[PDB]
């Protein structure tokens, strides 16, 4: 009763996200496709999806309970087919913006993604469900950036056409949105909802931050005229290690009554030692050994968190505590990114950066490593 | 506001040798890409040389490589280009540029649309 939801389910979610034009998208705009010079592009254009995404995750969790999570899923398509069809046959910077609008509303729907296995499954099999939606995604990532890396370094192949393989897909995806099964007809109060709440908004916030530097102090750790081939394939083997961390939760019997904060403390000690290691240590491999430990570290709490909060959740307010979660993320991340990194901030560089961002996850261990009163 | 002020250019025979410089201000110059452009007297401003913000990497205009080596020094926030073997077609005024992001090549942004932000020029006018 279980198989049919999770396999459509788990195909859509397979399909929309892999994309093998997502790494060559910079190259793109500013390539001779377009010729968006650095400046509009980091001004005018990428800056507008953070604003969109902020203001479209309103909507998505206060009204996708209400409206069953199909209606999201399929508007969710449908802004992928636009993103994209805009990106391919779209020239100019007010087309680019209404480009990240759309992809604005895209990642702002992935709300109903993760909430609506919930309501159409029962709880005894929320474990098993946790871990297959979840690396379903991951592998489609790495799959489409070696896909992606193989097509246009062993093949020649212009990003227009990776454009086109990413628009084939995720019209794909959206094919299959269309079968999901209907479902049919102030929830903080638990701690251990609320607690696992608390570390998704702040632990999320500090992930997406570091995610866009890894890549620049591997650049000033070791310069290399070949280091953009190393910097994609250490990025798609980091995506499969959190493939199969998110996997293995759901596979693994193991009771989740006990171990829930012991899992929580264990791993979030691994988050910041792995950031102090990529930061501290001359060598480059070990560099790139740091950045699998902590994405996979990561990819697997995320994985115990979703799964965690459903199983106490009195109501069917998934997509409500899921998207209250990921909207508090944006707040700290933007705010926080404007402190660090932003001239009108602090300005720091990325050779110290990385200390900060790794005794930023200090503290979310040490607030969870401190929860013993005796 | 960027300032560039180049150095360097004047009249030398052909076959001589020249070195220009070009004093930044106003930016952290260790992690902007910056270049060298021309622009000969009837044409419009061309790429000649740039050199990535970690100075790994030198990516040359098609003519010039094999004479021009374009060098950068973070200490001094300035940045160089050795002219050797000047040829009559030499002849230019050569403006530096920053890329208007820090991190233009780690990003990969295309290089032929990341440097703004030109200087003043400098007369370089290489006679036979
Ligand atoms: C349509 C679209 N797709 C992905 C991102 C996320 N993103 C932020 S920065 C950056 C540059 C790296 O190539 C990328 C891809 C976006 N903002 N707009
Ligand atoms: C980018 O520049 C090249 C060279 O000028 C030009 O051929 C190409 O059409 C441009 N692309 C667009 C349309 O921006």
């Amino acid at each position: 009763s279980w198989i049919y939801p999770t396999v459509i389910l788990c195909l859509f979610g397979f399909f929309s996200m892999m994309r093998p034009s997502e790494p060559f998208l910079i190259p793109y705009l500013s390539g001779p496709d377009k010729n968006l010079t650095s400046a509009e592009i980091t001004n005018e254009i990428f800056p507008v999806w953070t604003y969109s995404y902020l203001v479209l995750l309103l909507p998505v969790f206060v009204l996708t309970d209400y409206v069953r999570y199909k209606p999201v899923i399929i508007l969710q398509g449908i802004s992928f087919i636009i993103t994209w069809l805009l990106l391919l046959f779209g020239q100019g910077v007010k087309t680019m913006q209404v480009v990240e609008f759309f992809y604005g509303m895209v990642t702002a729907a992935e709300v109903a993604y993760y909430a609506y296995i919930y309501s159409v499954v029962s709880p005894e099999h929320y474990q098993r469900v946790s871990g297959y939606c979840r690396s379903v995604t991951l592998a489609a990532y790495t799959a489409g950036s070696v896909l992606a890396q193989l097509l246009v370094s062993l093949a020649n192949m212009s990003y227009f056409y990776l454009n086109v393989i990413s628009l084939a897909s995720v019209s794909v995806a959206f094919l299959f949105s269309l079968f999901l099964p209907m479902p049919k007809k102030e929830c903080y109060s638990s701690k251990r909802l609320f607690y696992w709440s608390l570390w998704w908004a702040f632990a999320t916030a500090g992930f997406n931050q570091v995610l866009n530097y890894v890549q620049i102090l591997w650049d000033y750790k070791a310069p290399s005229q070949d280091s953009s081939i190393y910097n994609g394939a250490v990025e798609a083997i980091a995506t499969f290690g959190g493939a199969v961390a998110a996997f293995a939760v759901g596979y693994v019997k193991v009771n989740w009554d006990l171990l829930g904060e012991l899992a929580l403390v264990v791993f979030s000690v691994v988050n910041a030692g792995s950031l102090f290691l990529m930061h501290y240590t001359a060598n480059i491999w070990a560099c790139y050994a740091g950045y699998l430990i902590f994405k996979s570290s990561y990819m697997l709490l995320i994985t115990i968190a979703v799964f965690q909060i459903a199983v106490n959740l009195n109501v069917e307010r998934y997509a409500l505590v899921f998207g209250i979660n990921t909207f508090i993320a944006l707040v700290i991340q933007t705010i926080m990114t404007v402190i660090v990194v932003d001239q009108r901030g602090l300005n720091l560089p990325v050779s110290i950066q990385f200390l900060v961002y790794g005794s930023y996850f200090a503290v979310i261990a040490g607030i969870f490593l401190m929860r013993s009163m005796y | 506001q960027v300032q560039l002020v180049e150095s360097g250019g004047g009249l030398v025979q052909a076959g001589d040798s020249l070195r220009l410089s070009c004093a930044a201000s106003g930016l952290t110059f260790s992690r902007y890409d910056m270049a060298w452009f021309r622009q000969a007297p009837g044409k419009e401003r061309e790429f000649v040389a740039a050199i990535t913000w970690t100075g790994s990497i030198t990516d040359y205009a098609d003519s010039v490589k094999g004479r021009f080596t374009i060098s950068r020094d973070n200490a001094k926030n300035t940045i160089y280009l050795q002219m050797n073997s000047l040829k009559p077609e030499d002849t230019a005024v050569y403006y530096c540029a920053a890329a208007q992001v820090p991190y233009g090549s780690t990003l990969k942004f295309n290089l032929r649309t990341l440097f703004g932000s030109w200087g003043q020029g400098t007369q370089v006018t290489v006679s036979s």
